[PDB]
């Protein structure tokens, strides 16, 4: 019937069965454990033993603990009952709001959609971000990679992508938090409680987002499989409901990282730099399920953390081929103060094609990339010569590309709470003309800093107005400002009198709520019969 | 060779019995001839097969749990880490020279736990919970596990309260939050312990001023440091009074590798008491790159396969499950917080190391300490283009938020100009002016050691540089000009600015009034 725990090394449990072994990728329950511990069969060890990875911590497991087979892989609730809920890797509600009332629980493991059911149409997903929609335009029904190191703005960009696309999409979205901070998961959950994407109580069914969370405090088995749980929620929303789905995956790098933490304990000799030998095929088996079939559509946005800003690291370098669009975020762009820190050259999309987006959009994007590459080639001789002799053809292409660099920046709606500037949504025909004007030369009379952190081209020519009014200030300094006390302001000692004085306890509250139990000086052991005895004084 | 005839052999097929009835009455008189050489058999107790380098392979111990405290017969404790099929791999909490082959190992019944509570507040502790300061055992304290799972999404709330550190470079540019994990990273002797220590001293200075619930209880975990440094830190914290709110967990270099591995978890479990009982905690994991090294040794001697720089594969999970326990709880869980300050030492400024990149990807903010800024007089050596924080606004002083934006922008103006400091053309007196203000700002941001500043005296001092009031002095005496500013502006400004939090429109008036009323000696 059941099996027993044979070996526990870290997050990898060897379970021995006496006849009728479970299949690979089957789910096993451990009973006698405090919390619900789910093991997924990774391989067959060979002498009627399976080797598993755990979905929770293996602290507490006993060699010989009864492990029961489920006969199926990890099954999770999918459907309309999961909208507005937070799930585990194994489909438990962790939002503390009842059970998940969804019918037809599905396995998280299936094969990829086959070759004949592949869609070939390409329509542009307009996001409102004038560096995304211009240079590397996204595709609805396509896969999007948000590359970039630690601190460059992947989570802020995916928050703005949620706040732009997923609210005005109609269909359902799925967020898969794969190995990230729990604090920003709580931030996303709160910011979708207020914005009405997630609703609570009786109006729960009017929610449009399903959260599946596998964050950093989880063991490496729970981070390796939580992307499959978010993906099978999105696959139910694509295949059965027929809807068009959004699948935001925060740090798909942590999938490969979580598979790397267990692969030495699974008996695999290591590959290149320290990843598993099965890196490309695990990533392919995950990512080929995220497709647009003939039944429905999944538009996936994926953050990819590059380790130490290395794009040649094999875990993002494998990810690069599975994506339709690619938004590489660069640290040196964010060091200029430009946000979002999208590399305007290194970002690529399949939609940048004159047969798809039009020969005006394509040519203005190629012209912006041409003038930015020209400025990047001139940045060498500027720091040795000084940009004074370049004979007004290379001195103009520096100023135009600097206006383009400042014009690629954009204030975000989600970044108001740490910049202050209100966010901007810039439409596609509204950014093509705005970049065509600064490309052809319609805005050389404007100041260079006026392009920084604005929206449309009808905002740079107002920041020029406000800049030339604000430099029209700071002109006179005789008197009549706030510092002369005669206007409306009290003395400095009278403002002190307006302070309410707070209490000070000086006892810190540590003597009234603590259950100060007694701990033994001697150490207490268990003998052969399991009884609690003191340690025997004979070494 | 397969198991089917191997199970058929369980059925008897001997067909003759001319040895069975001969040796069965000959076995027991033979075994009794050697019963003083036999050791008694073992099932639920343990017996040491092999011991060496801090690892005991223990035969028996049938019902041990993974990660369970065991106790050898010589008194030294252990921890059952990898439970293999024929033996248990036990790491030794101490010197393994008192363990022999054939020593009895006793299962204690408990997963590893430390004493938590208010009784630890003021003690110097080892990495396992025993006090090492020579002041007797721990009283008014209770035992709690060191492997508590971090609070989830519904248990947390957004980080809002500041927890100032007293270092005005930090509190102006990289503002901490009260439940935020902030990594102090740099080379050796670049001032990381100084930043953590000044943070603890400033919590001592603020705990005697706030009403009993914004009080911050520091916990310092010294991993891998020598014992003279820990004793000097205890002398510092007692001679300034910071030891009344500070716990110190000290697994030194002489301790075993599992003690240094387990000491950040012991310190986090001691600091989670204040987080779970509504108070606010501050935890400093000094030398987390030494806890990773102790974990590497502990796992390599358990014969687990090595990875990048021979580290374990799960060395990311080691620091992620530790640092994720620093949270800000919801109001139904008390609202208590715990803010982490892990420390990583880099080698020659290589930020692309394995443990360094892992802990950068785990924590919220970063505090980079470069060794070239340290020797240029900039103390603390904050790398302002690389030190990031996730919170930014809504986690700092509202008065400092109005002033430090003009600092964050103008230091960026200074940095993009100073890479053209070989020629000196001084373009239109604008590239000359922005460096002539940015040098003043970097000289403003310097401060001494073991002397933290209250936040009002910081946001007055940056007010005197983001505005005018210091353009008349050279860059060589701004560290004395700001002493003239704080020393001669009337101290009733600081009370109003602390009680308001921001500058009221009656307060920036009086502050611009009194920054010309003072005589600064800059000539
Ligand atoms: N703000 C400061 N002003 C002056 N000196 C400082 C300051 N901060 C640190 N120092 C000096 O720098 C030296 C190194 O300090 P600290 O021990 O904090 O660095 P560390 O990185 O912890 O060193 P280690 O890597 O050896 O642990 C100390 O001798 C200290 O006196
Ligand atoms: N659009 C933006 N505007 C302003 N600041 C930003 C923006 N995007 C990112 N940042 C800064 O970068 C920091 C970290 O960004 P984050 O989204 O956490 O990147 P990652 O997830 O890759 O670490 C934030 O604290 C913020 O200050
Ligand atoms: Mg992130
Ligand atoms: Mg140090």
């Amino acid at each position: 019937d059941a099996g027993y725990v044979s070996q526990v090394i870290g997050p990898v449990v060897d379970v021995r069965f006496d006849g009728e072994l479970p299949s690979i990728l089957s789910s096993l329950e451990v009973e006698g454990h405090s919390v619900r511990l789910v093991l997924e069969v990774a391989q067959h060890m060979g002498d009627n033993t399976v080797r598993c990875i755990a979905m929770d911590s293996t602290d507490g497991l006993v060699r010989g603990q009864k492990v029961v087979d489920t006969g199926s892989p990890i099954k999770v609730p999918v459907g309309r009952g999961t909208l507005g809920r937070i799930m585990n890797v194994i489909g438990e509600p962790v939002d503390e709001q009842g059970p998940i009332d969804a019918a037809d629980i599905w396995s998280i493991h299936r094969e990829a959609p086959e070759f004949t059911e592949q869609s070939t149409e390409q329509e542009i997903l307009v996001t409102g971000i004038k560096v995304v929609d211009l240079l590397a335009p996204y595709q609805r029904g396509g896969k999007i990679g948000l590359f970039g190191g630690a601190g460059v703005g992947k989570t802020v960009l995916i928050m703005e992508l949620i706040n732009n696309v997923a609210k005005a999409h109609g269909g359902f979205s799925v967020f898969a938090g794969v190995g990230e901070r729990t604090r920003e998961g709580n931030d996303l959950y709160r910011e979708m409680i207020e914005s009405g994407v997630i609703k609570l109580g009786a109006e729960r069914g009017n929610s449009k987002c399903t959260l599946v969370y596998g964050q950093m405090n989880e063991p490496p088995g729970a981070r390796a499989r939580v992307a499959l749980t978010g993906l099978t929620v999105a696959e139910y929303f694509r295949d059965i409901e027929g809807q068009d789905v959004l699948l935001f995956v925060d740090n798909i790098f942590r999938f490969t990282q979580a598979n790397s933490e267990v692969s030495a304990l699974l008996g695999r000799i290591p590959s290149a730099v320290g990843y598993q030998p099965t890196l490309a095929t695990d990533l392919g088996g995950l990512q080929e399920r995220i497709t647009t079939t003939t039944k429905g559509s999944i538009t996936s946005v994926q953050a990819v953390y590059v380790p130490a800003d290395d794009l040649t690291d094999p875990a993002p370098a494998t990810t690069f081929a599975h994506l339709d669009a690619t938004t590489v975020l660069s640290r040196s762009i964010a060091e200029l103060g430009i946000y979002p820190a999208v590399d305007p050259l290194d970002s690529t999309s399949r939609m940048l094609n004159p047969n798809v987006i039009g020969a005006e959009h394509y040519n203005v994007a190629r012209g912006v990339q041409k003038v930015l590459q020209d400025y990047k080639n001139l940045q060498d001789i500027i720091a040795i010569l000084g940009m004074d002799e370049l004979s007004e053809e290379d001195k103009l292409t520096v100023a135009r590309a600097r206006k383009i660099q400042r014009f690629l920046s954009q204030p975000f709606q989600v970044a108001e709470v740490f910049t202050g500037t209100p966010g901007k949504y810039v439409d596609l025909a509204d950014t093509i003309s705005g970049f065509q004007g600064v490309l052809t030369g319609k805005y050389d009379d404007l100041p260079e800093m006026a392009f920084y952190m604005v929206g449309d081209i009808k905002e740079v020519k107002e920041k020029a107005d406000k800049m030339a009014k604000d430099i029209a200030s700071r002109k006179e300094a005789d008197n009549k400002k706030v510092s002369e006390e005669l206007k409306d302001i009290p003395s400095l000692d009278k403002l002190v009198s307006e302070i309410k004085e707070v209490v000070i306890e000086e006892d810190d509250g540590l003597e009234e709520d603590f259950k100060a139990e007694a701990l033994s000086s001697e150490t207490v052991v268990l003998n052969e019969e399991g009884k609690s005895v003191p340690l025997p004084k004979k070494n | 060779a397969d198991a089917k005839a191997l199970d058929e052999l369980r059925k008897p097929k001997f067909s003759s019995k001319y040895l069975i009835q001969h040796v069965s009455q000959k076995l027991i008189p033979a075994v009794k001839e050697w019963e003083k050489s036999y050791q008694p058999p073992v099932i639920h107790l343990g017996r040491v097969l092999s011991v060496g380098d801090g690892i005991a392979r223990v035969y028996g111990l049938k019902s041990v749990q993974a990660g369970e405290l065991v106790c050898f017969d010589s008194g030294v404790k252990g921890m059952a880490l990898n439970l293999q099929a024929d033996h248990v791999g036990v790491v030794v909490f101490g010197n393994d020279s008192v363990i022999h082959q054939g020593d009895l190992v006793y299962r204690t019944g408990q997963i590893v736990n430390v004493p938590i509570g208010p009784g630890t507040l003021g003690r110097v502790t080892d990495g396992l919970g025993q006090p090492i300061d020579g002041k007797g055992p721990l009283t008014n304290v209770r035992s709690s596990l060191v492997e508590v799972k971090a609070p989830g999404i519904i248990a947390r709330q957004s980080v809002r309260e500041p927890l100032f550190t007293g270092v005005k470079a930090v509190d102006a540019l990289v503002p901490i939050g009260r439940g935020q994990r902030e990594l102090i990273i740099g080379d050796r002797q670049t001032g990381k312990t100084a930043v953590a220590i000044d943070a603890i001293i400033h919590q001592k200075n603020c705990n005697e001023q706030v009403p009993k619930a914004q009080r911050v209880y520091c916990v310092y975990v010294a991993v891998g440091q020598k014992r003279s440094t820990v004793a000097q830190l205890v002398k510092l914290f007692t001679q300034t009074g910071a030891m009344r709110y500070t716990i110190m967990v000290s697994a030194t270099a002489s301790d075993a590798a599992p003690l240094q591995f387990l000491a950040p978890y012991s310190g986090c479990a001691m600091a989670e008491y204040f987080r779970d009982t509504g108070k606010h905690g501050l935890i400093i994991y000094d030398d987390l790159s030494k806890q990773s090294v102790a974990y590497r040794q502990m796992s390599l001697l358990l014969r687990r396969p090595p990875g990048r720089e021979a580290f374990p594969g799960d060395v990311f999970y080691l620091h992620s499950r530790l640092l994720e326990r620093a949270a800000k709880l919801s109001k139904e869980l008390g609202g208590g917080s715990l803010t982490a300050f892990p420390v990583i030492e880099t080698q020659a400024g290589d930020v692309s190391a394995y443990i360094a990149t892992n802990v950068i990807s785990i924590t919220d903010g970063q505090i980079f300490l470069e060794t070239e800024l340290f020797y240029k007089g900039i103390r603390p050596a904050l790398n302002v283009g690389l030190s990031v924080s996730r919170v930014g606004s809504a986690a700092q002083f509202p008065g400092m938020k109005q002033v430090a934006g003009t600092l964050k922008l103008e230091l960026a103006q200074y940095r993009e100009v100073a890479a053209f400091a070989q020629f000196g053309s001084d373009l239109d007196a604008a590239t000359q002016y922005v460096l002539e203000r940015g040098a003043r700002l970097t000289e403003m941001l310097k401060q001494k050691q073991f002397a933290p500043i209250p936040i009002e005296r910081q946001t007055v001092a940056v007010y005197a540089a983001t505005k005018g009031f210091l353009d008349k002095v050279r860059v060589q005496d701004i560290v004395a000009a700001e002493e003239a500013v704080i020393s001669q502006v009337n101290p009733a400004v600081f009370k109003i600015l602390k009680a308001n939090g921001k500058i009221t429109p009656a307060l920036d008036a009086h502050l611009k009034a009194e920054l010309r009323k003072v005589k600064l000696p800059g000539a």
